[PDB]
RNA sequence: UCAUCGAAUCGCCACCUACAAGACUGGAGCUUGCUCCCUCGAAGGCGCCAAGUAUAUUCAU
RNA sequence: AAAGA
RNA sequence: UUAGGGAUAUGUGGCGUCAAAACUUAUGGGCUCAUUCGAUACGUGAAAAGGGUGUUGGUGGAUAACAAAUCCACCGGCCCCGAAAAUGGAUGACGCUUAAGCCCAAUUAGUGAUUGCCCAUUAUUCCUUUGGUAAGGGCGGAAACUUGGAGAAAGUGUAGCCCUUCCGAUG
RNA sequence: GGCCAGAACCAGCCCUACUGCAUUAUCCUGUCGGCCGGCGGGCAACGAAGUGCAAGAAUUUUGGGUCUUGGUGAAUGCUCCAUGGCGA
């Protein structure tokens, strides 16, 4: 028969693939309050500037379904997945890396090699 | 996280660049006739090639309507195109550069292939978002259609 | 000077009438058109319209969306001010017949609507080997 | 469920490859290594044999069975370079070496797992080749051991034949579609064949 | 005075360079010393000259007369002063991005014309450009005008310094970099 | 007892990337591998909201 | 590992 | 050179992985193959003459023939030997060699004049403390849209009389 | 109340375009040949830089009370009056 294809129509992503490389540091050790961050194709110093300001996700799953955002307003979505969230605050070397600040609270280090969400918003365009 | 050319697609490849070059003895590559520069501030513009200076070094040069100036540029991001005006079988690198050039020997190459890829290449850097909606709707035309045919050719 | 229901302090870029790119909430990806911005510099109030995304008269920021700079030069009436927004939808559908039937003609109006009618049907998605700080919008 | 950068390490340079595998195991990626046979090492093969029979002569005096242990089989040579470039004594560091696999030539659960990548910064000839002596780590292994030189070099050869079975049956289903690409012109709207024009991709 | 006694400045060597002189360019009148090494191991009389320019700590820019009994105090610090001539340019970027006065004891930082005039009171510096010209120029009213500033804590050089051992002609950076220090000192003010 | 982190997918990848034929006839094809990105294809046609401005995608194996 | 592909 | 924090920027040292930074710089000039190459000062000194028929550099002086070019002497190393020990074995590890070595340079690429980039108990700036007895000003009742104070007491010292200002801060 | 997001003035780090602004020589012609010597007038400066003036406008961050107002024609002056939007 007329041969289908997979084409992967389902709920579109508006994040960048980042993760993170670890924290700023130095050989006198590691300052934390700051995460690095590498986004796939972000690998030139004038285009992880573009993501200054960029707010900026890091998604995992606790053991106990918490608290969270519409809680109530969408039953349906709470989980045991909670977020952080941070925005890029400046780039970082000259090869697309760039320095995240999550809110107060830093971000674990279980999230080292892990997955981060770089949303494009606030968008800047 | 690889960006691809097939085959072995390739890992950890900025994308702001590349390691093109093979070695070659200067003098059988190139003589005063005309090439271009893939990785310059001005983007693969094509130059005949005034002279050679040492080794590496080249100057390289255009007549006027480009924007370039007559300049030092390297071998290390510019490479010849078999489109040459005095290099080669021709019998002495020429000059006058506008003349030699108002052989059309560039307009040709201007207007044949190659430099079709040039702007191809910079025509998918300035495509706005609605170019590109263009451009997947052509993609996804002779994609299906390219289905159809096949389907064509399994009733033959 | 302004003090006063308007002062818009928008991008150029982001215009009273222009595809939009919605970046976050239930219709993200989709690409709804800006209709206008409210009063005392209030989010904009893109629609789609309904007919091709599904994005009806809502209230999205400037900051959630980013601005294709191709256009479709509205030319409806101002019969949304920042009232809707008090407080199997009961009475909103009026503003929303009003203006669908305005931007589907507008569309019809502008050339390569052929398109931008099926421009706007389409999602934004990150594809995996894309690079949105190399692309002009 | 997985996603796995199966890698490649034919002309390979021994040294820039696991420097690059290290710091992407390290940011988290998940890369399957093949083909370590083939890795190239800088110098003559003597050159190479003694700086690694001079690793093979150390040992904990007093219960070799602790020392440390050397290891033959390129497979893992690869694995014991890009464990010394890792953070070991770390759980990140263990995580990260575990997420290597590092086979020998293209195994038969590898063959058939999707198209395989290389490291354009780590291939020995970004450039002309001059003369220089270059040394295939499967071939300088064979001679401190790894009785499995011929085991793998009769397998990878009954694959790169057995492969080569299959690009030319199934020849005649490629050009099915590189001709009815073409053609998939000059039939549908020139509405968009000027935007693939346009764009190159006609 | 600045456009005058330049575009005099100007003719004179214009005259000499086409009807066959030399214009001497006539002197320096002030030099600009920043401390670009800390307060780490030094010399005693290394570091009681410091503290009569008033260097007390890295990054501590101060305009100074080149009188021959002063210029010596600059000989014998080099490697840890880097100096040299200011430019008109640099000269107010001091002044109005980082001068502070002396304010009965306190640094009080220069926000208006009126903080001026009640420090000095001397009849004739009266407002910001004023303190610019005395030190421009190695003026009349030039011991007053420094002296009743707090020597420039400046910031550390964006882009970085290029060593802080070596001489400025040696590859590194200090000693006399004449007119050289401005391009040193835009990326400290 | 699962609520999860993850987020292109392959009978067009995936022997080979490179052959064959030019110090002047082009070869190219052992190919920027495909296809994917909002209704199986471009021309429409269609329902969407009140999930009431962002909040892990309230999707999806 | 499969085998199909 | 050091009070508690944040940010901006540097110092020394660096930017192949460990290890933050050139995701291995579009690096540029040459050098280098080293059967223990070489590679961060001071660690202690690494290697001393010596030569060659060796790889690259320079000067004196022939032929126009060596067995259209080919010589007679030396200066200069990188590099070869000279040189060697005893637990297994160290540039710090891997590793690197059309460098990740060495010596020079660079800093967005001969397009047009700046900060390539990363790290501090340093610097700058911002808050917070605390001391100086550091300066001030109030040291009992009034108004800027919401409260706080130029109304909280004549005071070394506090849960300071109230503000705000400077400066210093290790031991 | 705590959690966010957005916005607005303040200063701050700033995005920086065009860069003008003067100088300096670069360079403008002449007939010569595969070892090159037979030279003069600055009137041109977009690739002359050891060098002067730039905001509106880009960014997060941080703090928010003694206000704001209207432009005139000269060679810059009169002046008047009293934060919002979610989730939990
Ligand atoms: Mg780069
Ligand atoms: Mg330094
Ligand atoms: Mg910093
Ligand atoms: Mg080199």
């Amino acid at each position: 028969k007329t041969s289908r294809v997979n084409r992967n129509r389902k709920a579109p992503r508006l994040y960048m693939k980042g993760t993170l490389a670890g924290y700023t540091r130095g050989l006198h050790g590691q300052t934390k309050q700051t995460a690095l961050v590498r986004v796939e194709n972000v690998n030139t110093r004038e285009d992880a500037t573009w993501y200054v300001g960029k707010r900026v996700c890091y998604v995992y799953h606790g053991k106990k379904v918490k608290r969270c955002v519409r809680w109530s307003k969408a039953p349906a979505r709470r989980s045991t997945t909670r977020a952080l969230w941070g925005r890029v605050t400046r780039p970082h070397g000259n090869a697309g890396m760039m320095r995240v600040k999550f809110n107060g609270a830093s971000v674990p280090a279980s999230a080292i090699g892990r997955r981060i969400r770089v949303y494009l918003y606030p968008s800047q365009i | 996280t690889d960006a691809y050319a097939v085959p072995l697609s390739p890992l950890l490849s900025c994308a702001q660049g590349i390691a093109l070059c093979i070695m070659v003895k200067s003098h059988y590559i190139c003589a005063g006739r005309l090439v271009r520069i893939l990785r310059g501030p001005r983007q693969d513009r094509v130059g005949v090639i005034v002279d050679i200076v040492d080794a590496n070094r080249v100057l390289v040069e255009n007549p006027e309507d480009a924007k370039m100036w007559r300049h030092v540029q390297n071998l290390k991001n510019v490479e010849p195109l078999k489109y040459c005006v005095s290099v080669s079988r021709n019998c002495s690198a020429k000059a006058l550069k506008d003349a030699l050039a108002s052989s059309k020997a560039l307009e040709k190459y201007a207007k044949t292939r190659t430099a079709a890829r040039v702007e191809a290449k910079k025509a998918c850097a300035a495509s706005t978002d609605f170019e590109r909606y263009q451009l997947r709707v052509a993609r996804r035309s002779r994609a299906h259609w390219a289905r159809k045919v096949f389907d064509e050719k399994d009733a033959k | 000077s302004r003090k006063s229901p308007e002062y818009t302090t928008l991008r150029k870029s982001c215009a009273p009438g222009v595809i939009a790119i919605i970046l976050a909430g239930r219709f993200r990806g989709r690409r709804a058109v800006i209709l206008k911005q409210l009063p005392h510099n209030g989010p904009l109030v893109v629609s789609g319209p309904m007919k091709y995304n599904g994005v009806p008269i809502r209230r999205i920021d400037s900051r959630y969306v980013i601005a294709t700079s191709t256009k479709v030069d509205i030319s409806s009436v101002d019969t949304a001010p920042i009232t809707p927004e008090v407080f199997v939808s009961d009475a909103r559908a009026q503003l929303q017949k009003k203006i669908d039937a305005a931007l589907i003609a507008a569309i019809k109006k502008d050339a390569q609507g052929k398109e931008k009618a099926g421009y706007l049907r389409s999602v934004f998605t990150v594809k995996p080997g894309d690079a949105p700080h190399r692309w002009n919008w | 469920r997985p996603e796995i950068i199966v890698i490649d390490l034919k002309d390979h340079v021994l040294g820039r490859a696991a420097a690059v595998v290290a710091k992407q195991l390290l940011l988290g990626k998940k890369i399957t290594v093949v083909r370590c046979e083939q890795l190239n090492i800088a110098g003559t093969e003597i050159r190479n044999k003694i700086k690694y029979l001079q690793y093979l002569r150390k040992r904990k005096l007093t219960n070799p069975t602790k020392g440390p242990f050397h290891h033959r089989a390129p497979s893992d040579v690869f694995v014991r370079t890009v464990r010394s470039m890792l953070p070991r004594y770390t759980k990140r560091g263990m995580k990260a070496l575990n997420s290597l696999v590092a086979y020998e030539g293209i195994p038969p659960n590898v063959v058939r797992t999707g198209g395989r990548v290389v490291i354009p910064r780590a291939q020995r000839h970004v450039c002309y080749r001059s003369e220089r002596p270059y040394t295939v780590l499967g071939n300088m292994c064979k001679h401190v051991g790894w009785k499995y030189s011929d085991v793998v070099a009769n397998l990878e050869k009954a694959r790169v034949e057995k492969a080569s079975r299959h690009h030319e049956k199934q020849a005649k289903l490629r050009e099915a579609w590189k001709a009815a690409r073409k053609e998939a012109l000059a039939k549908m709207p020139k509405h968009n064949v000027e935007v693939l024009k346009k764009f190159g991709y006609a | 005075e600045y456009r005058g006694a330049e575009k005099k400045l100007v003719t004179l060597r214009r005259q000499a360079a086409s009807h066959g002189n030399y214009y001497l360019e006539a002197k320096p009148k002030v030099a600009v010393v920043t401390r670009i090494r800390g307060i780490a191991k030094v010399n005693p009389k290394q570091r009681k000259i410091l503290q009569l320019l008033r260097l007390r700590q890295i990054f501590n820019t101060v305009f100074v007369k080149m009188n021959k009994p002063m210029e010596n105090m600059l000989r014998a610090v080099e490697p840890y002063i880097a100096y040299g001539y200011p430019s008109l340019a640099t000269v107010r970027a001091m002044v109005y991005k980082r001068g502070y006065l002396k304010i009965n004891g306190q640094r009080v930082k220069i926000t208006d014309n009126q903080m001026i005039k009640d420090k000095y009171n001397n009849a004739d510096i009266v407002c910001a450009e004023d303190m610019v010209n005395q030190i421009y120029t190695c003026g009349k009213h030039f011991r007053t005008v420094t002296h009743g500033m707090w020597p420039f804590k400046l910031a550390p050089p964006a882009g970085g310094m290029r060593q802080k051992r070596r001489h400025f002609v040696e590859g590194g950076d200090y000693g006399n970099r004449d007119t050289l220090i401005n391009r040193f000192l835009a990326r400290m003010i």
